[PDB]
């Protein structure tokens, strides 16, 4: 499978960053679609212990 | 009296020839028509002579890029006039878009790209109307901002790429995350396509639009949401009484400046 590993300029900008060099994905299709989303205004709470996995 | 009908006269006839040149404004006769247009004096009516810039770039989405290199023409010496013409396109582009006008916002947003690409208005402002009509993207403004930006997605991606990534992510989230329809798909492709394709077919300015030095330009940032004015009145003349000192100056201002 053809690696696809973009050689970086300069060490300026952050290491992951878009680059002109992909293709936009501007993915476009129908309207697009509607989920299994169990909308709020029922309930639902996180225990103020739990966070981004590591966030610090 | 003598001096009044004088002065009413040179209105008349100086509006008139300055219309005509305007209108008479080409690609091969940019710079001459642009002397033509300083011959006379083009800052005595800078008010009429700005709306005749506005209009320019209104009536005609295909001479737009003639008006801007005019107006960068007399603005990289007498900013204050390509000034009054961006306040002016700013009035005409917040009224088409908060008024609903599709064929006037266009027109304006077209004036506006133009002085982006000719190096006259900023890239805050640009982004302030990309961000204005990505706010809340329908057909009409989303559209607004893909005509916008096939001409003017080259000056905003070189001067400063963070624009090009922004316009991208809202795009791609405004239009993959809402309920929109082949008419904005369509547009989004539009856009892509632009983008991806380094903006060959639309650059910044073609041959004849951008000659002005690097700072010997002027980019003044007015601001959409910001209180301007068009101070377009001064197209109806005024009485002067210091006519022959004001004139003495602007005539040696304009032997001064060619």
């Amino acid at each position: 499978p053809n690696v696809v590993f973009i050689k970086t300029e300069d060490p300026d900008l952050p290491a992951f960053y878009f680059d002109p060099l992909i293709n936009p994905i501007s993915h476009r299709h129908s309207v697009k679609s509607q989920e299994p989303l169990p909308d709020d205004d029922e309930e639902f709470e996180l225990p103020e212990f739990v966070e981004p996995f590591l966030k610090d | 009296k003598n001096s009044l009908a004088y002065q009413r006269m040179s209105w008349e006839a100086l509006k008139k020839s300055i219309n005509g040149l305007i209108n008479k404004v080409n690609i091969s006769n940019i710079s001459i028509i642009i002397q033509e247009l300083l011959q006379e004096n083009i800052v005595r009516g800078r008010g009429l002579l700005s709306r005749s810039v506005l209009q320019a770039q209104s009536a005609s989405p295909i001479f737009t890029h003639v008006y801007a290199a005019l107006v960068a023409i007399i603005n990289s010496k007498f900013p204050q006039i390509g000034e009054l013409i961006l306040k002016r396109l700013i009035l005409n582009f917040r009224k088409g878009y908060r008024r609903n006008d599709k064929q006037l916002c266009l027109t304006a947003s077209k004036f506006v790209a133009h002085l982006i690409n000719q190096n006259v208005a900023h890239e805050v402002l640009c982004l302030e109307m990309l961000t204005l009509l990505l706010e809340r993207p329908t057909d009409d403004s989303v559209e607004v901002a893909i005509g916008f930006l096939k001409e003017c997605g080259l000056k905003l991606t070189q001067v400063s790429p963070r624009g090009i990534n922004a316009i991208f992510e809202r795009l791609r989230n405004i239009l993959h995350e809402s309920e929109i329809d082949k008419r904005v798909q369509y547009m989004i492709e539009v856009m892509f396509a632009v983008r991806k394709d380094g903006f060959k077919d639309h650059p910044i300015i073609l041959e004849g639009l951008d000659l002005v030095e690097e700072d010997d330009q002027f980019t003044h940032m007015l601001p959409l949401e910001d209180d301007y004015n068009p101070e377009d009145v001064l197209n109806v003349f005024k009485m002067d009484p210091n006519f022959m000192e004001n004139e003495e100056k602007y005539k040696a201002i304009k032997k001064e400046i060619l």
